[PDB]
Order: structure tokens, then C-alpha cells, then sequence
């Protein structure tokens, strides 16, 4: 096998 | 004997309550934690070996909602097979309730869920970054020293298909072979210098050529060099560490070789960084989430 990298990021926010 | 599920029911009945809100376990059923997952911790190797898929997360430092959290997103044992990187108490509000759900998982889904040892469990260092005085404040000070004996035989580091170097830390100078971390004996405490310490405390760092002292006062740092040589005599592919707060939860280190993850957002409530987990594939994609601090 061989690392690869996603590049889309996925965000979260938490407020307070 | 546990009531493992009774305690994991408890330790999750608090999602959705305003943040800061305890679970308080008896006595009992925290020493009984300590004692059946070192138990396991002994009966695993000190070096995993473990297969994708699986998530990996960085420091949590007792941010027990945000742990929450990471579950809630990423899925709850054994949903997904998790691999923290160690870091788990001191700072935050809820040391007690994170390691206690974190130990709770381990002993309901061994081959599913791992735990290693980050520099912060250590009782040298946890006794003066909150988590003793956490068990002294809601326990007593034997319940910390049970802790103690139970951290003191956490693994070190994990290889994912072979591929994937993982530890708290960082590289050592003094690391060859493998080997070497498999005939670490357990328990042990961490020592002031050398390769358990460094593994649990060295940092990549973008200046340095080679070897250099670490301006944390303990271990060294280490150059991009390094790590393509030592990627390079191990045959592996990347190295997954933890330990240095950074912005966006997530940051790779020469070009892409190494990175670093970091999963307490916001942290100590001065650094208003993201938290990150990283999810690796069957076919080792790896992959981000963040979760960022918002007002
Ligand atoms: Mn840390
Ligand atoms: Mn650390």
C-alpha cells in the first residue's frame, strides 16, 4: 500500500 | 469484575448537557478501570501493529465535551477503530472523565480501540498540570497513584500497514531498529533523557540540520533530513505524531512526510486553535476533520 492525502479538509465548528 | 457498559452509559449521558457538567463513577469503578487495562496494555505489544481503516487523534488534555465531540463526528466505538496518541489528562477541566472513557473503550473493544503513552502521563509531570489535584479534589491521592501504575504500561508507539509510524513525540537519536522500542520492559516510569523520552517528547522543527536541543528543556528536535532517512531505512511511508499545538488542529512537516496532529480545541483557552482527526482508509488515504473554536 502507499499513504495518499485527501484534499479536502472537512470543518467543524463549535461554539462556545 | 466491571460493569463495563453500566460505566460507558454513565461517562456518555452528559452529551448534550451544558459543558462542565461531571460524571462522578465510584472510587471502585475507576480503580477497577486501572487495573483490567493495564492488564491489557501489558498483553498487547509495546510497539501496535495495527490495520486501516482506523481515526487517529492527537492531545485531548481532559477537554472531555471535545472528545465527545471527536466520537460524535467520527463515529462511536466500535463504529470506527480509533488510535489516540496520548495526552489524555492535565490542563483541561475533566482530566478524570476523559481517561475513564478512554480506558472504558479499551477494555470493551481491545482490537478495536488503542490508547498510547504521551509525556503528560507521567507522574512527574501530571502531578504538577492538574491531574493529581483533579484526583485528590473529587478521589483521594491512592486513586492517582493507581493511575500512575496504570500509565506506566501504555504502549509507546504503532506502525499502521506498515506504513504508518505513530508516536506521541517525535524521532530519536538514538532509534535504529524497532527492536529497540519492542524490548522497552513495562512498567516503567519515563526517564530524563533517552529513547522512551524521546518518543514521547521530541519535535520536528523546520530550522534545525539534523539533531538539536529542544527548547522545551527536554529531548531534542529533529530536521527534515532525519525524517526522510529514517522513512526511508524503515520503509514507511509517514510519521503520525502528536505533542505541539497548531492552528489548524493539523500541520505536515517536510513535504508531507511527517504530520502533526493536535485534538483539543481552543486549548488551555489560550491558543484558539482547531482540533484535528485524521481518518486513514483501507488503501492508507488519509484524510481531515477539524473541529474549530467558535464564540
Ligand atoms: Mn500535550
Ligand atoms: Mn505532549
Amino acid at each position: 500500500k502507499k499513504v495518499t492525502f485527501l484534499e479536502e479538509v472537512t470543518e467543524y465548528y463549535i461554539s462556545g | 469484575m466491571l460493569n463495563i457498559d453500566s460505566i460507558i452509559q454513565r461517562l456518555l449521558e452528559v452529551r448534550g448537557s451544558k459543558p462542565g457538567k461531571n460524571v462522578q463513577l465510584q472510587e471502585n469503578e475507576i480503580r477497577g478501570l486501572c487495573l483490567k487495562s493495564r492488564e491489557i496494555f501489558l498483553s498487547q505489544p509495546i510497539l501496535l501493529e495495527l490495520e486501516a481503516p482506523l481515526k487517529i487523534c492527537g492531545d485531548i488534555h481532559g477537554q472531555y465535551y471535545d472528545l465527545l465531540r471527536l466520537f460524535e463526528y467520527g463515529g462511536f466505538p466500535p463504529e470506527s477503530n480509533y488510535l489516540f496518541l496520548g495526552d489524555y489528562v492535565d490542563r483541561g477541566k475533566q482530566s478524570l472523565e476523559t481517561i475513564c472513557l478512554l480506558l472504558a473503550y479499551k477494555i470493551k473493544y481491545p482490537e478495536n480501540f488503542f490508547l498510547l503513552r504521551g509525556n503528560h502521563e507521567c507522574a512527574s509531570i501530571n502531578r504538577i498540570y492538574g491531574f493529581y489535584d483533579e484526583c485528590k479534589r473529587r478521589y483521594n491521592i491512592k486513586l492517582w497513584k493507581t493511575f500512575t501504575d496504570c500509565f506506566n504500561c501504555l504502549p509507546i508507539a504503532a506502525i499502521v500497514d506498515e506504513k504508518i509510524f505513530c508516536c506521541h513525540g517525535g524521532l530519536s537519536p538514538d532509534l535504529q531498529s524497532m527492536e529497540q522500542i519492542r524490548r522497552i520492559m513495562r512498567p516503567t516510569d519515563v526517564p530524563d533523557q533517552g529513547l522512551l523520552c524521546d518518543l514521547l517528547w521530541s519535535d520536528p522543527d523546520k530550522d534545525v540540520l539534523g539533531w538539536g536541543e529542544n527548547d522545551r528543556g527536554v529531548s531534542f528536535t529533529f530536521g527534515a533530513e532525519v525524517v526522510a532517512k529514517f522513512l526511508h531505512k524503515h520503509d514507511l511511508d509517514l510519521i503520525c505524531r502528536a505533542h505541539q499545538v497548531v492552528e489548524d488542529g493539523y500541520e505536515f512537516f517536510a513535504k508531507r512526510q511527517l504530520v502533526t496532529l493536535f485534538s483539543a480545541p481552543n486549548y488551555c483557552g489560550e491558543f484558539d486553535n482547531a482540533g484535528a482527526m485524521m481518518s486513514v482508509d483501507e488503501t492508507l488515504m488519509c484524510s481531515f476533520q477539524i473541529l474549530k473554536p467558535a464564540e
